[PDB]
């Protein structure tokens, strides 16, 4: 999520993921935690067994009737945490979140209420408006010309200077605004 | 709800104990900035099943994309702390 | 009659004669003040009519078109207001001026009691709305728009007109009371077909009949605001009210010269509210809806039966009000995203909350749930329907599911999900558009209460 | 693996800042700065406006206008048994045929 | 081995059981990469749009510009009178129209036969 | 005079207050929930007052009050028949909503909108009262589709989710599949019978013919979730564990079976259609059972629980039992209710965790849920002189002795099987075993809003089977005399279901582990009913409606056969006139020839 992605996954992150979600799953099927103990252990002595091995072409090789094992037995209904892309709480406090500009369209005497917060507001605001001028030029001059290669946003480097594209990021709504 | 506002000193204790736990890494050796190949001397495995471990203990799932790039309990305390909106 | 045509015309010099800064709330007052006058025509018998003079009468089936034709125009006004406040004077007194004379026009045209007189104002009615379309709209479509919703519209009328004068020229008059109680039968025969065919056309086309419907959804999402609302509430109505009257004279040959409309009208609902289902653009959404309901009205007239009448009047008044109500709302949405999108604006429940209840209300009744008066009028013109053949229910039946189907579709890409990030211009609803819409959904309630006010001449 | 140097201070800076913005959250003891302006005990009265009111409404309305016409308020008949006597009438209906009891 | 999963139009095939993902080229990896660059340029482009203090609009995206007016307005200067477009038009506009006319015409001349008849009972309906 | 009929009036009238006073003070504060629970309390006590009436003497009425509007000889009014279903049901539904209300002052503190919450809650009972005291066909759609609407609104709860707004939307589809039968229902009786008041319709329906019945049959599928429309249901469990304890457990989803129930004059004159809902209702309670059988997430179980008992429901409707099935429906509430309540306080207290996957050691850690449950799931499958014996105990006798289908009849006890083995499954992997939840131990019960809210409907499913069923006048003949074996036949299935249930479930210990059969795959996967028709037909519509309707027809033949045709030849005509070269020579030759045309053609 946070992380930028890559152009390709290499052969080590396939194997890595394939692993997580092969002991998910057994987690799902073994719901004991001393089966799910037992069964995790022999699937990492099985899932190691050919971790030395050297060339590329039997390496893919395996991982891949790897994969077509785990299709076929991969607990048609796994566990999901509840806040995951699947889970039963997903995107249940997504209706609270409200964006920041909105309090720019608070009535006077609703902002006469909280006058220390927009106070703080305002500041926010300003160091906003100074850093927008000098992160456009930042990454101006840090961007390969032809345009970026890949979405990473570099840090600050001078004293005073903010990481470019910064408001909407530490401006979240949180995550359980209500 | 009724669920505690969790700390950084929450956070950075639960994820020593899971480490703790592991029998894997000797808890003399370990402290919060231990690297986990270079100053423990673990595979890339083994770093898949403490991110496991960190995941069962918190309840909450970390991508894979960002999950792999976490190598020391620090670096893990943060990335909790930053997805779950922690103060202090 | 004249009690309410006189300030209807003197509602012209008082725009002219006002000052620059006043037009609208004189406007407003005197148009509302006109429609609490005509509120007194609901006063109906169970006889014949209200036959005032020798030119206007007025009916049951006239009343409640007259009150809703009266009640339109403040609502236009205040619509209007917002878009055009960087016209010049002039422009904006053209503009009500345009739509003070498109009052006046349907409101003589419902209570002419000759058929050649309610011909002249059914097609005056076209003037101002096309120059509204092509002077006041948007997109460089509305000019093609105005085009297409002017020429199919003759193309159906031209015939009709001869028809009147040829029945003149045999039964010797055209008007309506004369012409109901010396009806005489038509006998099958080309003549006669085509009589009819010249009778039907140019009422069939401003329905508008599914495959001569092309014109409605140009004329619709090209229109201004104003000009979207008296198109959806009373123009499509003429049509209606023009078959209500001159079936009397058709018969027995509609037992068989409906066959093609039927099917026409019991099929074509279903595609058009499929349509509905797969649309990016929320007025064309809302301009296919309301042809689908229109094809229900068709069915209604052709079946020719008390229970179709009374449920195509009261079907009739509750879309009007429905689709205004509608395309007020997507309006509300453009002035503030000036993109006509359905997926743009997303999320808007959390945003702007009771203008979301109002969304909420607004899809229920065209949904047609029980008590509204939608769903009394889709009642009984299905009970009817279910007479004239058990087979219909299954089309009416399918029809019913697809539409709240895409009712409720319109309601939650808009309104729920998250917020678009990027839009950051969404201001809160202003006091104008909120009794704008109230203004349209309290009558509907109220209406509700008193069914026999729009339940026409055969209650 | 792990976080490039680049990376790792670039997310040092965005969550300083975003836990400058949490707290800059919290609001301070006076905050909510409300405006004063005006112009059994509880089950008494809710028994009374909430129970007894309608009731007489209801009763009112059912009792004086709605029994007013015919066939609004229609009752169903009460059973009549063996034995039984009537109000109105005054008579005893009879019983039954003695059926042989046994068990 | 382990019984195959055959892809279909509604369930498709899992990435993790492409073989195109096994066969690995550096011409793939090159659009790949190119694929990523186009992608982080759009994405630069959008982020520098967003969060800028000074707008205060909704950002113009020329694709949804595009998909809505090839869905509405780009349709009949494309269109082409072929024989499988008139087929389907032919089929789709005017076969639905015929059935539904034989299967009413039908219910309404048994019905009219067995009023004249005399055998509907048709007793207590009042309302039509 | 007569209080019945001004108390039956008063308990649905003061149901209205909180609803007017939603924009007043009150509804600004957060007293309004509070409000709302005490308002329910009171009407339940007062509705206590016309049952004890009707069960001393065996009261009924018909109130017709205001006059709607007349079309010519059909007149509509607003008409109330307080009967013995009207006055049994309410006091029944005033107990489980004033119970469920206090659990959600609980379970729903920390939500913003409370109020509004407990408003649509409150709107809900008044639709669901409209429905259930209808006298006329008019009356009953409007409660049938005012409980649709609010059942939309409540599954959408949260309308940031994506899956929230898709379970609303699919909810409305099936229900709409319901409401064409509703409609054909209402055409054919104002067509035949000239009237939508059910009194007429007794009387001018003799031998009811099959349309209306079937109509109505299709209604009640599609409303109470029968093996065709069923899916929506238990996709119904994305709302608020208080709106799938009120509305999908006990109190609307039941009311397709009440349909049916006051329409039974007519349907004991029909065999067909006696028929039809027999085998709907067995096919539907095997299915369902099945189905729960190997669910993980419990709200889904304790879903796929109620469709089974709502196919029992209708397996007795099917025998000529309505009365039975309304025992059955008023003894399901109190019971249903109650567990989904138990398992929305484990929801709560592991941190809103669904699965049973990730909850162990409960039956100590905390037992008062614990004991609930576990008389829940007694009454449920019909132990002994508890409330669901009444109902479920009789159910099964009287589909044993009845002229029925075999395969029914055989369906219907292997579904008791099943219920008592998925009762088994909840019980053994909720309570059971070692704790599987995260270590940061939250678990709390001491709420007395929670405490006393379970607690009510614990005595009801302890003693309201018997105290209702004796309190409540013959309306049957009993089955007095019966085989030996055919009246055990209940108690020998359920304890068979339970053993062989509790002997599967003793081997996930063992330390082995193997793929799943195609069985269990098919059981998991609701029989892959949710695929393959979510899948299949929407798709095939959703491309109809933009390729055929609105590109080939709409965009371009139609646009052909009309203005383009005419705008091409008129185009083509205009170069054909206009090209002129402007030479008179041509001129002078064409009207030399059109003087000669007149000269030879026209004389
Ligand atoms: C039911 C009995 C009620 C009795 C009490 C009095 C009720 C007065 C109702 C007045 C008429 C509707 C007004 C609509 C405009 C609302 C304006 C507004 O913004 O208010 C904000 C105001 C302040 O809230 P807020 O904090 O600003 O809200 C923030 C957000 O906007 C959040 O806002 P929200 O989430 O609170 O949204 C508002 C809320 C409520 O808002 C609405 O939905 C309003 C529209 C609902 C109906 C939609 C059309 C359906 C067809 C109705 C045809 C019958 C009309 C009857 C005559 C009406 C005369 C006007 O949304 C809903 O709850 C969904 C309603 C779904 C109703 C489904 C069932 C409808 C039929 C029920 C049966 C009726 C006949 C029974 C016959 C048999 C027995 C006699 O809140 C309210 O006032 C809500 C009122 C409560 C809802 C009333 C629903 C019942 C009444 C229906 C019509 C009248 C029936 C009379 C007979 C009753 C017996
Ligand atoms: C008349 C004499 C009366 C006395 C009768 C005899 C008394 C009783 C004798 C017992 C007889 C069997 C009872 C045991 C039930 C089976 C248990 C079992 O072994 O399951 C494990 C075993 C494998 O499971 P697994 O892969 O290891 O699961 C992984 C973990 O265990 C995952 O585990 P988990 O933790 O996730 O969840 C465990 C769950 C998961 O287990 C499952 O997967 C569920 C599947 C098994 C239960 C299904 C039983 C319902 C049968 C209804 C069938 C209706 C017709 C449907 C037709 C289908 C057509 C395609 O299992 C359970 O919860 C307990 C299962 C049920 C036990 C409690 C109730 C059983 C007694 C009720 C039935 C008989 C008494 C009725 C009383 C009335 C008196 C007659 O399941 C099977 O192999 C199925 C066995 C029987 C299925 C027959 C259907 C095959 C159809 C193939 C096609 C044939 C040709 C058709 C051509 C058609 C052309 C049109
Ligand atoms: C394009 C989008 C839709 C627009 C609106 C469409 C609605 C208009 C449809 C016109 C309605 C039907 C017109 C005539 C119906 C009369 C019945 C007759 O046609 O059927 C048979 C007639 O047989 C044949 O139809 C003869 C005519 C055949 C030639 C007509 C052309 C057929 C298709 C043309 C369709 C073109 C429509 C669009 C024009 C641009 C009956 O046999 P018969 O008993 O002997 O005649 C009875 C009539 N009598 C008593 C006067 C003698
Ligand atoms: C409240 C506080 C005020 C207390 C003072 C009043 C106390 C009772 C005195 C009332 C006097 C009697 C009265 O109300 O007048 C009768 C009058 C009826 O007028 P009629 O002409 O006789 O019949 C209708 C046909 N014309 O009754 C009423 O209007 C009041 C009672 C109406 C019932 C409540 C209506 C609520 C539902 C709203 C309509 C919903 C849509 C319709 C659904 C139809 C379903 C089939
Ligand atoms: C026998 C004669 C029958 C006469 C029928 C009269 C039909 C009335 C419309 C005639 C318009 C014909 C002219 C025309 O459209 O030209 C094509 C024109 C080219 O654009 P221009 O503005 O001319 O040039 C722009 C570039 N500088 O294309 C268009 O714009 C088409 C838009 C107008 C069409 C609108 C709809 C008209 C047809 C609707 C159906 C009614 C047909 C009436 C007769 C049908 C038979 C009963
Ligand atoms: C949206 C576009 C729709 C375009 C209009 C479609 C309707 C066309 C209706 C026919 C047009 C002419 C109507 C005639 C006016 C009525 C007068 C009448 O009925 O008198 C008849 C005359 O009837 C006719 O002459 C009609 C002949 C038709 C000539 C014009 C053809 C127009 C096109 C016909 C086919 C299309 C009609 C349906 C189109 C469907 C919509 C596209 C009897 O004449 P007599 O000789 O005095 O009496 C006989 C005993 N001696
Ligand atoms: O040091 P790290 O960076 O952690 O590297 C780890 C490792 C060296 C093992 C790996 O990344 C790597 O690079 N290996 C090189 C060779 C190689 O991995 N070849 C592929 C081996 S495939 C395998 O491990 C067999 C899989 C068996 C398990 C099947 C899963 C089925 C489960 C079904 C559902 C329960």
């Amino acid at each position: 999520a946070f992380s930028a992605p890559a152009a390709y996954l290499t052969h080590q992150q396939k194997v890595l993921r394939l692993y997580k979600r092969a002991l998910r799953h057994l987690e799902s099927w073994c719901v004991h935690r001393d089966k799910y103990r037992y069964f995790a252990c022999l699937m990492r002595a099985r899932f190691d067994e050919h971790k030395n091995e050297k060339d590329m072409v039997k390496a893919t090789q395996l991982l891949r009737q790897a994969e077509e094992e785990f299709w076929y037995g991969q607990h048609p209904q796994p566990y999901i945490f509840p806040e995951s892309p699947g889970g039963t709480s997903y995107e249940r406090y997504e209706c609270y979140k409200v964006p920041e500009w909105c309090l720019d369209d608070w009535h006077p005497s609703e902002k006469a209420m909280y006058p220390d917060y927009f106070a703080k507001r305002e500041q926010w605001k300003r160091l906003r408006r100074e850093s927008w001028e000098r992160e456009v030029k930042q990454l101006q001059e840090e961007t390969p010309p032809g345009g970026p290669r890949t979405e990473a946003l570099p840090p600050a480097r001078k004293e005073g200077d903010l990481p470019p594209l910064w408001w909407h990021i530490v401006t979240r709504p949180r995550e359980r605004p209500m | 709800s009724d669920a505690p506002p969790l700390t950084l000193e929450a956070i950075k204790d639960r994820v020593l104990y899971v480490l703790k736990l592991y029998d894997k890494i000797d808890p003399e050796k370990l402290s919060v900035n231990s690297h986990f190949m270079k100053d423990l001397g673990l595979d890339s495995l083994d770093q898949v099943e403490i991110i496991m471990a960190m995941e069962d203990e918190f309840g909450f799932e970390i991508p894979d994309i960002d999950a792999e790039k976490l190598m020391c309990p620090q670096e893990i305390v943060d990335y909790i702390a930053d997805k779950k909106d922690v103060y202090e | 009659m004249l009690k309410i045509i006189i300030p209807t015309t003197m509602l012209l010099p008082m725009t002219w004669m006002s000052k620059h800064n006043m037009i609208w709330i004189n406007a407003t007052v005197h148009s509302l003040l006109i429609s609490l006058i005509s509120l007194s025509l609901l006063n109906q018998l169970g006889e014949n009519s209200l036959n005032f003079s020798l030119t206007f009468f007025s009916d049951s089936l006239s009343a409640p078109l007259l009150v809703l034709t009266t009640w339109l125009l403040p609502l236009m006004l205040m619509a209007s207001q917002s878009h055009l406040s960087k016209e010049t004077t002039t422009r904006k007194k053209l503009y009500i001026t345009m739509l003070i004379l498109l009052q006046l026009f349907l409101i003589m045209t419902f209570t002419a009691t000759e058929l050649i007189l309610f011909y002249i104002l059914f097609e005056a009615t076209l003037v101002p709305t096309l120059i509204i379309i092509t002077r006041w709209g948007n997109q460089t479509e509305r000019l093609n728009a105005g085009l297409y919703f002017l020429f199919y519209t003759l193309a159906g009328s031209l015939p009709l007109l001869v028809a009147l004068v040829y029945i003149q020229n045999t039964t010797g008059s055209l008007n309506f009371l004369i012409i109901h109680y010396w009806s005489h039968p038509l006998s099958n025969s080309w003549s006669n077909i085509f009589m009819w065919l010249a009778c039907i056309m140019a009422f069939m086309v401003k329905m508008p009949l599914y495959g001569l419907h092309l014109w409605l959804p140009k004329a619709h999402v090209e229109a201004p605001i104003a000009g979207s609302m008296v198109l959806a509430a009373v123009l499509l109505k003429l049509g209606g009210y023009g078959m209500m009257r001159i079936t009397t004279i058709l018969n027995p040959l509609t037992n068989y010269m409906a066959y093609p409309f039927l099917m026409l009208s019991m099929w074509g609902m279903i595609m058009t509210s499929s349509i509905c289902l797969r649309q990016t653009d929320l007025k064309s959404l809302i301009a296919y809806s309301s042809v689908s309901h229109m094809a229900l009205v068709i069915v209604a007239i052709m079946i020719q039966t008390p229970w179709s009448f009374m449920g195509a009047t009261a079907l009739m008044i509750a879309h009007g009000l429905t689709s205004s109500m509608l395309f007020c709302l997507a309006n509300t949405n453009y002035e503030r995203v000036h993109s006509r999108t359905m997926i743009l604006a997303r999320g808007l429940q959390t945003l702007l909350p009771l203008m979301a209840t109002w969304w909420l209300v607004a899809s229920l009744t065209n949904l047609a749930l029980p008590p509204s008066i939608n769903l009394i009028g889709e009642l009984f013109i299905i009970t009817a329907s279910f007479s004239w053949s058990n087979i219909t229910i299954i089309l009416m039946g399918m029809n019913m599911m697809i539409t709240a189907l895409y009712s409720l579709y319109m309601l939650i890409t808009t309104q729920r999900g998250k917020y678009t990030h990027h839009i950051n211009n969404i201001k809160p609803s202003f006091t104008r558009e909120n009794a704008l819409m109230a203004l349209h959904i309290l009558p509907l309630l109220l209406l509700t209460l008193n069914p026999k006010m729009i339940l026409g001449p055969l209650y | 693996s792990g976080y490039t140097p680049d990376e790792k201070l670039r997310l040092q800076q965005l969550r300083e800042l975003r836990r400058r913005w949490l707290k800059d959250q919290e609001l301070s003891p006076r905050e909510p700065v409300l405006p004063p302006r005006r112009v059994t005990y509880r089950h008494s009265i809710f028994a009374v406006t909430h129970v007894l009111i309608p009731v007489w409404i209801i009763h009112y309305y059912l009792k004086y206008h709605v029994t007013a016409k015919p066939y609004t308020v229609v009752e169903r008949k009460p059973r009549i048994f063996p034995g039984d006597t009537i109000l109105e009438t005054g008579e005893v209906i009879p019983l039954m045929k003695e059926f042989p009891d046994q068990h | 081995s382990f019984p195959k999963y055959k892809p279909s139009r509604l369930a498709t095939l899992p990435a993790t059981l492409d073989p195109a993902e096994y066969d690995i080229s550096p011409e793939t990896r090159k659009a790949q990469a190119e694929r990523l660059a186009i992608r982080s340029r759009l994405k630069r482009e959008y982020l520098l749009q967003y969060n800028d203090p000074n707008r205060l609009g909704v950002i113009e995206d020329p694709a949804l510009i595009r998909w809505t007016y090839a869905r509405s307005a780009n349709i009949y200067p494309n269109f082409r009178p072929t024989p499988k477009t008139s087929l389907l038009g032919a089929l789709f506009g005017i076969g639905p129209l015929f059935f539904w006319y034989y299967v009413f015409k039908t219910d309404r001349d048994k019905k009219e036969k067995l009023i004249q008849e005399g055998k509907l009972d048709q007793t207590f309906n009042i309302s039509y | 005079m007569n209080p019945f009929a001004s108390l039956t009036l008063t308990t649905l009238t003061i149901l209205t207050i909180p609803i007017m006073m939603s924009n007043s003070n009150i509804y600004k504060t957060n007293l309004y929930p509070n409000y709302v629970k005490t308002t329910v309390s009171y009407a339940f006590t007062l509705s206590l007052v016309p049952l004890l009436m009707f069960m001393h003497t065996g009261q009924e009425m018909i109130i017709s009050n205001w006059h709607w509007m007349t079309l010519q000889t059909v007149e509509l009014s607003l008409s109330f028949k307080m009967d013995y279903f009207s006055v049994m049901f309410i006091p029944v539904a005033l107990f489980v909503t004033w119970s469920i209300m206090e659990f959600s002052m609980w379970y729903m503190h920390s939500d913003p909108f409370i109020n509004r919450f407990f408003k649509y809650l409150l709107l809900f009972l008044i639709t669901m009262m409209i429905l259930v005291t209808a006298n006329n066909l008019f009356q009953l759609f409007i409660g049938w589709e005012g409980v649709g609407i609010m059942s939309f609104l409540l599954i959408g709860w949260w309308h940031g989710r994506t899956d929230a707004n898709t379970a609303a939307l699919q909810a409305i589809l099936y229900n709409r599949i319901g409401d064409i039968g509703f409609v054909l229902s209402m055409a054919w009786f104002l067509t035949h019978s000239n009237a939508w008041d059910l009194q007429q319709i007794f009387m001018l329906n003799n031998e009811c013919p099959n349309m209306p019945l079937i109509g109505l049959l299709l209604a009640a599928a599609g409303k109470s979730a029968q093996f065709g429309l069923h899916p929506w249901l238990p996709s119904a469990m994305e709302g608020p564990t208080p709106v799938s304890a009120l509305l999908h457990s006990s109190t609307m989803v039941v009311a397709g079976v009440f349909l049916l129930i006051r329409f039974y004059p007519l349907m004991e004159t029909n065999k067909l259609v006696q028929t039809m809902t027999l085998c709907l209702g067995a096919i539907t309670t095997l299915f369902t059972a099945l189905c729960a059988i190997t669910q993980n997430d419990i709200k889904k179980i304790v879903a796929f629980s109620t469709s089974s008992q709502l196919g029992l429901m209708m397996v007795t409707i099917g025998i000529n039992q309505p009365h039975l099935a309304f025992l059955h429906i008023c003894m399901h509430a109190f019971f249903k209710a109650m567990l989904f309540m138990c398992s929305g306080s484990i929801i709560h207290s592991l941190n809103d965790e669904q699965d049973i996957r990730k909850m162990g050691g409960l039956y100590k850690a905390m037992p008062f849920t614990t004991t609930a449950l576990i008389i829940g799931s007694l009454a449920l499958t019909g132990m002994p002189y508890l409330t669901g014996f009444y109902s479920k105990d009789l159910i099964i006798e009287a589909v044993n002795m009845s002229y029925t289908n075999a395969w029914a009849l055989l369906m219907t006890l292997i579904a008791t099987s099943l219920t008592a083995a998925y009762s088994t499954r909840i019980i053994f992997f909720a309570f059971l075993g070692k704790p599987r939840f995260p270590p940061l131990v939250l678990i709390n019960e001491n709420n007395p809003l929670l405490i006393n809210s379970i607690k009510r409907l614990l005595i009801g499913s302890i003693f309201a089977g018997f105290i209702i069923s004796n309190n409540i006048p013959p309306m049957t003949v009993p089955n007095t005399t019966m085989p030996l074996y055919m009246k055990m036949t209940a108690l020998i299935v359920t304890i068979m279901g339970f053993m062989l249930a509790l002997e599967l479930n003793n081997t996930t210990y063992y330390l082995k582990f193997k793929y799943p059969s195609q069985t269990y795959k098919f059981s998991n996967m609701l029989g892959y009913y949710p695929s393959i028709m979510h899948r299949l037909p929407t798709y095939h519509n959703l491309s109809m409606s933009q390729k055929s309707a609105s590109s080939l027809l709409d965009l371009i033949w139609l646009e052909t056969i009309l203005p383009k045709t005419t705008s091409f030849i008129q185009m083509k005509m205009s170069i054909m006139v206009s090209n002129q070269k402007g030479l008179i020579k041509l001129y002078f030759l064409s009207f030399l020839i059109t003087i000669m045309i007149s000269m030879t053609l026209f004389n």
